């Protein structure tokens, strides 16, 4: 047994409503062996719905599953920010005539917001131990900011740095419903020591203009 | 009633490993047991589990490749016979999967890969004017070059929790892992706040509570 999840990804505004679908490629036992399951980023999942409509101890009433067969839904209404996790149907069978578990491909729930956040940019020069080790890292990080697209540029001394650079993003935050990203510029000592000033540079749509945060090595 | 996954570790491709789920507080002969895996970033996916009776079931992707058996009053094992890289997930077992009797442990991680182990070296992040904003400061610790996952980072002991963003890692170019882990602070606390990046790497018995201060 197969089961489809759609949409692989889903948004709402706070209060709203999101609405999943599963999609079993043959009927689950007894028309209803369909469970919910949420999972929140870093934790095992929590069990939200058996008997594709029941609540489990403690599930606030604004998880509804419905359907039968092969046909299922997750709605969920009144959309809060702690409702964003990953959400995964899972399918029960008689062991004797097929697979007796299978899980849905799972479906992210995004919190969306109409207003945007601006990111608050700071930048890290290499610390003096790691440059005792010949490597030089920048760090710049960009907080608390929303949407999620955002873009970083490093200059040094004015000039645009390419493949030399990595960045990560955190979860949407289930508080303020903002993301974080961190870009870190690695170069060795050597080529570090021979320019003088660093930047990073973050364009995103809270920001009217380029945002530019830099130092000058040494000084 | 509570179950427990251990066992997770490094192995190189084709190396047998063997994870075990502890249970407490019910009888394994009075509920089915599950084993799930989820590889980092990807969905849930049964692999197979033993019933009451004592049957064991497995998906029909997982034949051969796993072995499922009691192996105490207390215990499930879970065999991987031949793994390979796409084998490194976190493993979960579970008493039940879709009743109202389903517990699920925490998952062990399994890694499956050449390279070797790694610990890593912590770097500080020092708060300056370059890194404040309006009363507020960010401060935070670079841990770099380490293999396998995970490390943990908490600040003050766990005691301070707010304000905290632990970045996922990244697999550098060499094939080692570094991340970043930030704290905004008051910057009226940087004189008299003690801030300290607690780091530990299990995997290399690396333990580091590294002071951040502010630049000289």
């Amino acid at each position: 047994q197969v089961l489809t999840q759609t949409p692989s990804s889903v948004s709402a505004a706070v209060g709203g409503t999101v609405t999943i679908n599963c999609q079993a490629s043959q009927s689950v036992y007894n028309k209803n062996y369909l469970a919910w399951y949420q999972q929140k980023p870093g934790q095992p999942p929590k069990r939200l719905i058996y008997s594709a409509s029941t609540l489990a101890s403690g599930v606030s009433s604004r998880f509804k599953g419905s359907g039968s067969g092969t046909q299922f839904t997750l709605t969920i209404s009144d959309v809060q920010c702690d409702d964003v996790a990953t959400y995964y149907c899972l399918g029960s069978y008689d062991c004797n005539r097929a697979e007796c578990h299978a899980f849905g491909g799972g479906t992210k729930v995004v919190v969306e917001v109409r207003t945007v956040a601006a990111p608050s940019v700071f930048i890290f020069p290499p610390s003096d131990e790691q440059l005792k080790s010949g490597t030089a890292s920048v760090v710049c990080l960009l907080n608390n900011f929303y949407p999620r697209e955002a873009k970083v540029q490093w200059k040094v001394d004015n000039a645009l740095q390419s493949g030399n650079s990595q960045e990560s993003v955190t979860e949407q935050d289930s508080k303020d419903s903002t993301y974080s990203l961190s870009s870190t510029l690695t170069l060795s000592k050597a080529d570090y020591e021979k320019h003088k000033v660093y930047a990073c540079e973050v364009t995103h749509q809270g920001l009217s203009s380029p945002v530019t945060k830099s130092f000058n090595r040494g000084e | 009633q509570s179950v427990e996954e251990s066992g997770g570790r490094l192995v190189t491709p084709g190396t047998p490993l063997t994870l075990t789920c502890t249970v407490s507080g019910f009888s394994l002969s009075s509920y089915p047991m599950n084993w799930v895996r989820q590889a980092p970033g990807k969905g849930l996916e049964w692999i197979g589990g033993i019933g009451t009776s004592g049957n064991i079931w497995y998906a029909s992707w997982a034949k051969g490749r796993f072995i499922i058996s009691r192996a105490s009053s207390t215990t499930v094992d879970l065999k991987v016979t031949s793994p390979t890289t796409e084998d490194t997930a976190t493993y979960f077992c579970a008493r039940g999967l879709y009743n109202d009797y389903t517990v699920w442990g925490p998952g062990t991680l399994v890694t499956v890969s050449s390279a070797s182990t790694k610990g890593p070296s912590v770097f500080p992040l020092a708060p300056s004017s370059k890194s404040t904003s309006g009363g507020t400061a960010a401060l935070g610790c670079l841990v770099k070059d380490y293999f396998p996952e995970p490390v943990t980072v908490s600040w003050n002991s766990g005691a301070l929790t707010s304000g905290v963003h632990t970045f996922p890692a990244v697999l550098q170019s060499s094939g080692l892992y570094s991340l970043s882990s930030v704290v905004t602070v008051p910057s009226s606390s940087l004189g008299t706040q003690t801030y300290i990046c607690n780091v530990n790497h299990k995997p290399s018995n690396t333990k580091v509570d590294k002071k951040v201060e502010p630049k000289s």
